[PDB]
């Protein structure tokens, strides 16, 4: 409902709220959004659940394919493959995908795929129903060359302001930081982003 | 269809096409859309043609009226008044869109009503399935200082532009001018590009080529 | 998704005693739009065989090059073989009832001359009926054409002056000429009150010696 | 609408006018009557409607009603152009409600002694032409044949030939016409009423 | 469209018109809606144009087949009941056709079928299928008799499809007429329908209704 | 495939006397949402072609992928595949209309409306448009979308006939497509400021004009309008 | 449904009317006059009421005048009511044929009128599908100096078509005539 | 479109964009959907530009009556003539209002309308298809005191936002000050807000 | 629209089916029935075009299962084979809209029996029955007139007044009846009914 990802100057670090929603009702009260396809270069998925964890699942195995017959898979062939896949069954699902990733050589990678199946890679991005509500703010407090602390402040706010304005998003706010040093998770909660 | 309606330093210029179509069948070839409400208040309408008329022609009549009981000489301003809460109160279902221009002791003014009953002002506007063409026009050849002849030649242009690429609109161009401190200017049939050139045959029958049976006279006279 | 449309061109071809003529508008439209004033629809396909298929542009396409490949395979496999007109008419109707449950949204008229010399012009339905016809007229001023086709070549509802009604005006030979003037007057009629018809005339005129090709302006240039 | 059938054209000449119709009255595909004329005059102006034979009828009894009551009170024979104002504003009277028909009026004026034609719409908007007028169910053909043949400035007998010519070649090619035609020569002081022989009757 | 198809001693008399139309506008008035199947088989055009040409096409090569097979001349009940099954494999997919399969045969004499796009097969003596078909039957059964010349067959198929053609606003621009014999089909031209009116109103005292 | 989701703006062309000049913008619109900036709807094929798409742009990535795998296949076994043997706009097109008819006999069509551009080996340019549904055609201007209604009265008014073409240079078309570039800005919600240019010219070749910016708007007159009546 | 049929011979009018209501004793007229009678048919109820309406118009009008109505003020009358029903909620949904003796011409006439309101006057009318049946015949057996008898073999010719080829059975026939004594019922 | 108003210590601040679309074509570009009920009364007006007209001379009428018989309307009392022309014609108008009037309350004051009828008082509100893209931001920030020109820069940044994010919104800026000196109005230009 | 009826006495079967062949009126002598075999006959009613293949159909069947093994198929056995085939179609692209009357003696217990199904599938056997709206008009005939034992003359009196009754109560004209008699002497058919 609100998924970010956004590369500073080590690394990426994509963000998520944790609210599922079956209607007004909410359904997960504190969900995952974050799946791990690889080591590296894994993201956050929006849109209907059961056709994201699928793609994810379908994606993780061409990976797992891919590594073990060709080397290792850099984040442009992870896109590739979640476009094919968003693509060929553009008539069958409705997910909407942001992928991010990070390798020695390009030092952090964004990719967003809407409905569609189209694929842009951009600095930044935003998914959800509730980044409707950051559209201004992320675009005049979006900077490259970031340190990790100010990433993390920025992703904070967007995604704090929208929680605040959306119905159907926010629960906690998970993290994932992506860089050479390794896998960093992070939460933080409500009465963190609310003052 | 194409009504295009540009305003110049001392007064407004309203044009029109005069091709009137029902469905792909072109019905009248030289139909007249320059409506006259007041002797120095104008209008052009476009989409049903009875109700542009019938409309036009009542709100003329109440503005008549009132010039007489007040002694002043009409205002645009209460045509519009007119106009719009009468196509407001009849919710659209008056399918008329009117291009409105006049000249009153306050000025020169011009006006857009859609059927709905919403007005906009500006200095330069388009109306009609050539509506398109003729606003692409008028943006590529408009400025803030206009004489009365360079404000005739571009909406006489913008008629061109819909007639020649719109299939809705067509025929002759017609073009009523105010300018202020002077009678109402009328142009039919200003431009005739649109000649029907000679038949390749003549087709006079010869007299008694058609049977009748009977033939009788009518007490008619 | 809806897959067919309609690009609003007319097309007439007419047989004669040694010769044959089919003409057409060259004019492509979609939706009161212009699309282009010169896109031709009548094409030789060989073996003095004229067609021209009116409606669905890219129906029209696609049926032409097929019955062009046909032509070829014709002449491939049955040593270079002249394909008579009936057979290439039962060709084409055996092509357009292939696909008679997702039928060609199109009206062909095929022309040429017969085994004997004479003019021959067939007419095909969108689901593959066809006939052989003296005049026959075929898109949206098929309607404007004919009556006037009926009344000056087979010269109906006439009669000889002097006999009231009793002895019908005799059938004429008409040269190509008076086939041209014919065809030219229809054509310029349309253009006048057809909104989708006239940009230009194409006329193909095929005889003995083979194909001929003429074109004319009309208005709209 | 269009379930009855039948066609009116209406032609200007040489200090005359000419008015022509069908003759057929049907239900859908059968033939009821062969002779349902659709032209009527009032005073020295002369009135033809196509499509519903209903709001035919209605509309000419209503306003032979309107004309007389004219007379009565003006003293004085209504006018074509006036009587076209007439039953543009009778049509628009019934906007939302409209009567299915397509009117022609056509006539000399007798003071100024000029032809006038003019046609209508479903709500009563006039279409006047120099040339010619037409309207029913057969109103491509005929704008097709007036189009061909129609030259200005025609005699009466050659006005009476062409628009015979056109009324019948228009017909013949409608399935909801052509059960007989009658044309109407109209002069500043004579009329002439005639009845054409035509096929599949 | 009337299409109408009797039997009499000296064989079987078919009578069609010859007018087309699409949206109460006259398309065609020289449409030929008599297919011959083979020099002995005749059929008639009701329902969809190219359904009839193409089918009745095919049931023609497919009767050129079997009489190269067998040596024999296929009999009328066979090759209609060949476009029936035919037809029933395509129920269901949009086609329309009425025909009538006329023929006459050696074992059988004269035959005629009646065949519709629903499946239904049916032998009878008088078929009369079309938007006129009432008045034409009508005709008939009020003047039919198994002991009709062949010039009196002929001017009642005329008569039939004349009445049909003035009452019917879909019918009539021509009168096609065909008599089938065991030697096969004979083909007795075309007949304008506006003249025939006429010389049957001065000949017979009918349609008096009519000024003329 | 049955509703396009992200889609472009009006693509504009027009032929000079020595070649063919085509433009569009760079947005890629989610609707309302002028979501996407910075996307190339002008893809360079060889050094003589120019495909301008308009519509879903997935679709058209997936009709450039299909283009750059046309230009890898004429390469195979063909010595002559730069000088003689070269792919040619005709090619392209004919290909473009072919795999956009399959699409649509199968009720699966490509949203997009494309518009091929170049000059051929002889020295003729060509310049044609096709789209869904497969209809094909050309003229000396073409514009696909919004366009049509607003760009080709404007460019027909330097190029109205055939004979017109030769009496065009490329300064007088860039600046009409400039203009109309400009006036589409001006009136179509979907539009945006930057746009790409691309001349294709028999001499010169191919000049691609990148971030180009619609300039000398108008807006001074907005001062004088105040309230409605 | 139900057949009404009417054939005017030179000194009468014969009046055919179906029997069945879906009672095989139905009697589908009014006489609105001494010498003008009415048959209908068409929809339920709405039929009856129409018609004793248009009675009881004659009949006020006859009382008030001492003069009986001809035949084509009443055709115009009942054309008139029918025009101003269809123009308003619930239309009356009748077809009707008026068969009239005019005493100060002395002759007989005929009128069709449509549910919509439509009037023609034909020589011989009907009204529903029974016109398909029977027009051939009315179009070849008829003259405009037949006599009663020719014109009820004429009729008697009809009904057996119409029994024959006509899929719906509609229970015999009832015929009337109308001539210079009034009205008379065909016992046959 | 794209509307908002905002109170600051010397009155209020009324901001919109001017642009008005038919379907995807732009049918006016230089539109002002600022309109002036009283002296020191404006609204902003949303959604059918027939039904916004009509109910502001309406309420420009009752406005001038109330004037004429009492004196100086309040701008609650110009909410709630809005609220009950709105609320007792729900159903067949489309009309989102934004009243702001500077009157002895001082500091300005902003009246909601949205649809429905419902009244909200408000610091500062925003409406309009374009306002949603500048919610969170206007969230960020926003301070209740402020002075005229941090007022003006920040209605010109939210504006430009919205301009550049929601394709039913372009134009120009307009923008109307209601102080005790009086009804200033300004003009800011796509070549001006399009960098800040 | 069609009118299919039969009964059943002590020793024979008796069926009725109309001749009108409506769709205006085509033919007046249509044979709606199908021998089976010598002592089985089928009545049909329903879709045009769906009855005579489906009768033809269950008669080559049934044909070449009496020229493969040289013996005739009991009544009951054929029933149940329709039955089968009808419940086969049912849910297959394109259903039969077909109603069957089989009448058949059985010799090996020299006793006749009637057998009414539909297209559904619904077999009954029943001493009379009837398909389409016939059973609303002669129902009351039926259940206070007959007795299981009866002659064929009787039999005969029965359907002469149930089809006067339909006559006399059916809007639609189905111009007469074909009456067929099945009993140990194979299968026969009447005149002047």
């Amino acid at each position: 409902t609100s998924i970010m990802a956004v590369t500073f100057k080590d690394g990426v670090i994509l963000g998520a709220d944790s609210r599922t929603t079956t209607g007004a009702y909410i359904a997960n009260r504190v969900t995952d959004k974050l799946t791990r396809v690889h080591d590296k270069i894994w993201c956050c998925r929006s849109g209907s659940a059961a056709d994201t964890q699928a793609i994810a699942d379908i994606v993780q195995y061409h990976l797992e394919l891919y590594t073990s017959q060709y080397g290792t898979p850099s984040t442009e062939t992870a896109a590739s493959v979640f476009k094919e896949l968003c693509y060929e069954n553009k008539d069958n699902l409705t997910a909407g995908i942001i992928v991010a990733g990070y390798d020695d050589k390009n030092k952090g990678e964004v990719y967003t795929i809407p409905l569609g199946g189209s694929v842009h890679k951009l600095p930044y991005a935003i998914a959800g129903s509730g980044s409707t509500f950051i559209y201004g703010y992320c675009d005049k407090n979006f900077r490259e060359n970031m340190s990790k602390e100010e990433t993390v402040d920025f992703i904070k706010h967007s995604l704090s302001q929208a929680i605040k304005w959306d119905g159907s998003s926010g629960g906690v706010i998970r993290m994932v930081v992506l860089t050479a040093a390794g896998v960093e998770r992070l939460i933080f909660y409500p009465d963190e982003y609310e003052q | 269809t194409t009504i295009v309606g540009v305003k110049f330093n001392n007064g407004v210029v309203i044009a029109a096409d005069t091709r009137s179509t029902q469905g792909p069948i072109v019905a009248d070839k030289n139909c007249a859309k320059l409506h006259r409400i007041s002797p120095k208040i104008w209008c052009a309408g476009a989409g049903t043609a009875a109700d542009t008329e019938a409309v036009t022609q009542l709100i003329g009549s109440n503005i008549e009226l009132h010039s007489l009981y007040t002694s002043r000489e009409p205002r645009v301003v209460s045509a519009l008044q007119m106009l719009k809460q009468h196509l407001f109160k009849y919710q659209g279902h008056i399918g008329a869109y009117l291009i409105v221009a006049g000249v009153d002791p306050t000025g020169s003014h011009l006006f857009s009503i859609h059927a709905h009953g919403s007005t906009d002002v500006g200095y330069y506007l388009s109306l009609g399935s050539g509506s398109l063409a003729a606003m692409a026009v008028l943006e590529s050849h408009w400025k803030q200082d206009l004489t009365k002849e360079e404000a005739i030649k571009l909406a006489s242009d913008a008629i061109q532009a819909g007639i020649w690429n719109d299939l809705g609109s067509g025929s002759n161009v017609d073009v009523c001018v105010m300018e202020i401190g002077k009678d109402a200017e009328y142009l039919r049939n200003y431009l005739t590009p649109n000649v029907r050139e000679e038949k390749q045959k003549s087709y006079k029958f010869p007299r008694g080529t058609t049977a009748v049976l009977k033939e009788s006279i009518v007490n008619i006279c | 998704f809806n897959p067919y449309g309609d690009n609003g061109g007319t097309i007439l071809g007419i047989a004669g005693e040694d010769f044959a003529v089919l003409a057409g508008d060259t004019r492509n439209i979609t939706d009161y739009s212009i699309n282009s004033r010169y896109e031709p629809k009548v094409f030789d396909c060989g073996d003095n065989i004229v067609m021209s298929a009116n409606g669905f542009a890219a129906d029209g396409d696609a049926l032409v090059k097929r019955f062009k490949n046909s032509v070829k395979w014709y002449h491939f496999d049955h040593n270079d073989k002249k394909l008579s007109i009936n057979s290439a008419a039962r060709n084409i109707q055996h092509l357009l009832y292939g696909k008679r449950f997702f039928p060609y949204y199109v009206h062909t008229i095929i022309a040429g001359l017969d085994e004997d010399g004479k003019g021959a012009v067939y007419s095909f339905d969108p689901v593959g009926s066809y006939e052989r016809e003296q005049c026959r007229a075929g898109g949206a001023a098929a309607s404007l054409i004919m009556p006037f086709l009926d009344n000056q070549v087979n010269f109906k509802n006439q009669y000889e002056p002097g006999t009231n009604g009793k002895v019908k005006k005799p059938l004429k030979y008409l040269s190509v000429e008076e086939v041209i003037k014919l065809v030219r007057d229809s054509f310029t009629s349309a253009t006048e009150r057809h909104i989708q018809v006239g940009d230009g005339l194409e006329i193909l005129i095929v005889t003995k010696d083979g194909v001929r090709k003429e074109f004319y302006e009309l208005k709209r240039d | 609408s269009s379930i009855n059938g039948g066609i009116v054209v209406a032609m200007t000449g040489k200090d005359c006018v000419a008015i022509a119709c069908d003759l057929r009255l049907g239900s859908q595909s059968l033939g009821v009557s062969n002779k349902f004329e659709k032209i009527f005059h009032y005073g020295h102006v002369f009135l033809g409607i196509t499509g519903l034979a209903t709001d035919v009828t209605t509309l000419n009894e209503m306003f032979r009603y309107k004309t007389n009551l004219y007379k009565l009170k003006e003293e004085r024979a209504i006018e074509p152009e006036t009587f076209t104002q007439l039953v543009s504003s009778s049509l628009y009277e019934r906007r939302f409600g409209p009567y299915f028909v397509g009117p022609v009026v056509a006539g000399i004026n007798s003071k100024s002694g000029k032809p006038f034609i003019a046609g209508f719409d479903l709500i009563g908007c006039i279409d006047e032409a120099k040339d010619f007028i037409v309207s029913g169910t057969a109103s491509d053909q005929l704008f097709g044949m007036c189009e061909s043949l129609y030259e200005p400035n025609l005699e009466p007998e050659d006005l009476f030939e062409t628009i015979s010519q056109a009324l019948l070649n228009a017909a013949d090619r409608d399935a909801l016409s052509g059960w007989g035609a009658v044309v109407y020569i109209i002069k500043k002081d004579e009329v002439v009423k005639r009845y054409l022989k035509m096929r599949q009757d | 469209t009337t299409t109408l198809a009797f039997r009499f001693q000296g064989g079987i008399i078919v009578a069609v018109d010859s007018r087309a139309t699409a949206g109460n506008w006259v398309a065609s008035q020289t449409v030929k809606k008599v297919i011959e199947i083979n020099p002995f088989l005749l059929g008639t055009m009701a329902g969809g144009a190219a359904d009839c040409q193409f089918w009745e096409t095919w049931l023609g090569s497919q009767c050129r087949l079997h009489e190269l097979r067998e040596k024999e001349r296929i009999s009328v009940a066979a090759a209609s009941k060949i476009l029936s099954n035919l037809v029933y494999q395509y129920k269901g997919a949009g086609l329309s056709m009425g025909t009538m399969i006329c023929g006459y045969t050696r074992k059988e004499g004269p035959t005629i079928y009646y065949v519709d796009s629903d499946g239904t097969r049916l032998k009878g003596d008088i078929f009369c299928v079309g938007s006129g078909q009432t008045f034409a039957y009508g005709v008939l059964d009020s003047n039919y008799k198994w002991d009709l010349s062949v010039e009196d067959a002929l001017y009642l198929g005329k008569r039939s499809i004349l009445a049909a053609a003035h009452r019917d606003a879909y019918s009539g621009g021509s009168v096609n007429l065909y008599h089938v014999t065991e030697d096969g089909w004979i083909y007795h031209g075309n007949h304008d329908v506006g003249e025939l009116f006429w010389k049957v109103k001065e000949e017979e005292g009918s349609f008096n209704n009519v000024i003329g | 495939t049955q509703q396009p989701i992200v889609t472009g703006t009006s693509v504009i062309s027009m032929k000079y006397d020595n070649g063919v000049i085509i433009a569009a913008d760079n947005l890629g619109s989610y609707g309302s949402l002028l979501r996407f900036n910075g996307v190339e709807r002008l893809i360079p094929v060889g050094d003589n072609t120019v495909v301008g798409i308009s519509g879903d742009i997935s679709d058209m990535q997936h009709i450039e992928r299909l283009l750059k795998d046309l230009v890898t296949e004429n390469a195979y076994d063909n010595p002559l595949a730069d000088a003689e043997e070269a792919l040619e706009p005709s090619y392209i097109f004919e290909y473009l209309a072919t795999v956009m008819y399959q699409r649509r006999s199968k009720m699966n069509p490509l949203w997009n409306a494309i518009i091929v551009a170049g000059v051929q080996s002889n020295g003729d340019q060509f310049l044609r448009y096709v789209n869904l549904l497969g209809v094909t055609y050309s003229s000396p201007t073409l514009a696909t979308g919004f366009g049509a209604h607003m760009a080709n009265p404007l460019l027909r008014k330097v190029v109205d006939r055939e004979s017109d073409i030769p009496k065009t240079t490329v300064q007088v078309a860039e600046e009409a497509i400039v203009n109309a570039m400009r006036v589409l800005y001006y009136r179509d919600a979907r539009s945006s400021r930057n746009f790409s240019l691309a001349i294709i010219d028999k001499n010169t070749g191919l000049t691609f004009k990148k971030n180009l910016q619609v300039e000398n708007m108008k807006w001074d007159f907005a001062k004088d309008i105040k309230g409605y009546g | 449904m139900d057949i009404i049929l009417g054939i005017r011979v030179q000194d009468s009018v014969i009046l055919a009317s179906s029997k069945a209501v879906t009672k095989d004793s139905d009697d589908k007229t009014r006489q609105l006059s001494p010498h003008t009678l009415m048959s209908f048919a068409g929809e339920a109820g709405d039929t009856v009421q129409f018609a004793e309406y248009i009675q009881a118009n004659i009949q006020l009008y006859s009382i008030r005048e001492d003069y009986e109505l001809s035949p084509q003020a009443v055709s115009s009358f009942v054309r008139q009511e029918l025009a101003k029903s269809i123009r308003s909620r619930r239309p009356y949904q009748v077809n009707v044929l008026i068969g009239g003796y005019d005493k100060k011409k002395n002759k007989p006439e005929l009128y069709q009128i449509d549910y919509l309101g439509t009037k023609v006057e034909l020589p011989y009318g009907a009204h529903g599908y029974s016109g398909f049946y029977t027009f051939f015949l009315l179009d070849h057996h008829y003259r405009p100096d037949m006599t009663t008898e020719e014109g009820l073999d004429l009729l008697k010719l009809c009904v057996q078509e119409l029994e024959k080829r006509m899929p719906m059975d509609f229970k015999g026939v009832i015929v009337k005539i109308v001539d210079k004594d009034g009205i008379r019922q065909v016992d046959d």
